[PDB]
RNA sequence: AGGAGGUAAAAAUGUUCA
RNA sequence: UAAUACGUAGGGUCCGAGCGUUGUCCGGAAUUACUGGGCGUAAAGAGCUCGUAGGUGGUUUGUCGCGUUGUUCGUGAAAACUCACAGCUUAACUGUGGGCGUGCGGGCGAUACGGGCAGACUAGAGUACUGCAGGGGAGACUGGAAUUCCUGGUGUAGCGGUGGAAUGCGCAGAUAUCAGGAGGAACACCGGUGGCGAAGGCGGGUCUCUGGGCAGUAACUGACGCUGAGGAGCGAAAGCGUGGGGAGCGAACAGGAUUAGAUACCCUGGUAGUCCACGCCGUAAACGGUGGGUACUAGGUGUGGGUUUCCUUCCUUGGGAUCCGUGCCGUAGCUA
RNA sequence: GGUGAUGGCCUACCAAGGCGACGACGGGUAGCCGGCCUGAGAGGGUGACCGGCCACACUGGGACUGAGAUACGGCCCAGACUCC
């Protein structure tokens, strides 16, 4: 455009989505299960994918995946929610971390540890 | 309408450049004949001519080719545009191509490319750039 | 539509010398009457909006006219107004 | 080379990954 | 079921008292592009004009020195950042000095460019004169063909219609044919890669009123120009209102047919509507899917309007030059 | 009149003006800056420590004292809360 017109009407960026807006600019959040649960994945991918209805700390629910092999939750469980996109869950955005004075570490872990909240063993 | 015969004369300049004319009469402006003295120094012209016409005068810039039909120019480009005139301080000249081009400056010393004018330590009006 | 006599008669009485036509006050006085003649036959044939179009042109061209006889000497422009019968 | 107009009525759909 | 992508082992790799994850910001993202993008078809030109504010401004003389530029002074706290040095054993860190402090304000200069002021000029723009072309528009009147209907003769049994039929019209005299009449709408041929118009769009003829354009003359004014946010106006068709009109066509609707079904294509009819008057609406593939103005950049070929000129038949749409248009082709250049 | 001081700061009267598309008035958000982070830079984002300015001190209002007051650890009132 000419000058002129950029000096009357001027650039605005495209706006930012914000993005885990259940967290309220929190890293992570302490959250209720009200419903743990199993969701079936899109089209190619198919599996049984372990999820949670989690009401946190900011006042609202979502959906939320629980990694690792095994879990122990049920509902009314206190739990620690973090980000982490699910592609073959459509609705979800968020992931549950181990460590969370529920969610124990996934048993028999020995790679990957720290990202299941699994202690070493000596 | 018209709004700036320094980019006209840019224009005419490229367009018979590219051409492979021989010849650009054009319409005749103090401005523009400085400006041609300028690129007759600096040898992307081979010389100008200010003759005169039916109603007042002309420029008739004969251009310059290589044996082969090399282009003296390769390149013109106005800068202090009407709607956005560019003004270069001393400090902030431009060096057109890496500087073996040459920007026209318009100051109060007259009519100078950037190496005059950081020579003579003033900046103006940055009209174009003639590599 | 005016015809030559109706043109030199107008260019008399509102031209600076005799052979003036390009004048602002000339050109506004034939608009002027241009502008009369076709605004009448508007009033009768309302559904000439091409010749209304004309109308406007001419309209935009006195009032670009008389900016300049203001911008240039203002009692040209008021003489000139108040001896055609204009508002501004 | 130069020079009017035509007719086929209707007749659908396609689990899987590919 | 033969996973280097899952899990585990080995082994390797990247870091290392850290390593990873999440969250937030910048980057990458020329992905809001000032530097640094674009809009024919990718998202993107308002439907088109008029015109306000605004932005922008042909040639030229002089001046102001506002912008601009140079220089100087003051300020731009310290810290920070940066450069150099020095010191904590090194480093981090710390200090010292300079630079930075992307600017602002005063002073003193320069005046090319922009701008202001005061002028001048005619190459833009506009006016005048002469001519020219044109379905440009509006109003009024009016013409013939054809359809339909009515009336009357002739005339008899089918007509109509389709892919093929049937509804239907007829046998109460249809179709057809002849004559006459009524009425409505549209205007064959001319009529086209043609003309006019800002676009929409404009085609029977005549008259009236009216707008725009082009060429030439160069008599005039003397940059008065260009664009134009918003705004205003115009704005196909359909539609709406009111009042007329209503032949044909014809959404809807109704039958018939086809069809598995057919709320459709086809047929038979047929209402609004199409038409007129005044007004609303304000959209369209309103498309060149290309905003307007200006300058420049190879040519060829058609065609429309006008000016001139040269062979001269001194016949002459014989040709050339030039202005304005409108098409086809084709360079350079541009483009995915 | 008032102030330390200019001023609708306040008041009587007088005039009817003033601001707005260059966005008044409203709505939302937010302490500002040096600086910080990023980035080639322009720019974008940010306003933690450190340093400067502002504002506030349970909420709201008010003055007094004083050279100087948003008077945190001062006063008066009202309100909420806590306590005797």
């Amino acid at each position: 455009p000419t000058i002129q017109q950029l000096v009357r009407k001027g650039r605005r960026d495209k706006i930012a989505k914000v993005k885990t807006a259940a967290l309220k600019g929190s890293p992570q959040r302490r959250g209720v299960c009200t419903r743990v649960y199993t969701t079936t994945p899109k089209k190619p991918n198919s599996a049984l994918r372990k999820v949670a209805r989690v009401k946190l700390t900011s006042q609202v629910e979502v959906t939320a995946y629980i990694p690792g092999e095994g879990h122990n939750l049920q509902e009314h469980s206190m739990v620690l929610v973090r980000g982490g996109r699910v592609k073959d869950l459509p609705g979800v955005r968020y992931k549950i971390i181990r460590g969370s004075l529920d969610t124990q570490g996934v048993k028999n872990r020995k790679q990957a540890r720290s990202r299941y909240g699994a202690k070493k063993e000596k | 309408t018209m709004t700036d015969p320094i980019a006209d004369f840019l224009t005419r300049l490229r367009n018979a450049n590219s051409a492979y004319h021989d010849e650009v009469t054009l319409p005749h402006s103090k401005l523009k004949a400085n400006i041609a003295e300028i690129l007759k120094r600096e040898g992307y012209i081979s010389d100008y001519r200010t003759e005169d016409a039916r109603v007042g005068k002309s420029l008739v810039v004969q251009l310059k080719y290589g044996p082969s039909r090399e282009r003296s120019i390769a390149g013109l480009r106005r800068v202090s545009k009407p709607g956005l005139r560019v003004y270069a301080k001393s400090t902030n000249l431009p060096r057109v191509l890496g500087g073996l081009g040459v920007a026209i400056i318009s100051t109060s010393s007259g009519l100078l490319t950037d190496r005059q004018a950081a020579r003579q330590g003033v900046g103006g009006e940055v009209l174009a750039y003639v590599w | 539509a005016l015809t030559a006599e109706q043109k030199k008669e107008i260019l008399g009485q509102y031209g600076l010398h005799d052979t003036d036509t390009g004048s602002p006050e000339a050109q506004v006085a034939l608009l002027t009457k241009r502008i009369q003649d076709l605004t009448e036959h508007l009033k009768v044939h309302k559904h000439d909006h091409h010749s209304r179009r004309g109308l406007l042109l001419l309209v935009g061209r006195r009032r670009r006219l008389l900016k300049y006889v203001a911008q240039v000497d203002v009692a040209r422009y008021r003489s000139l107004i108040e001896r055609l019968g204009l508002r501004r």
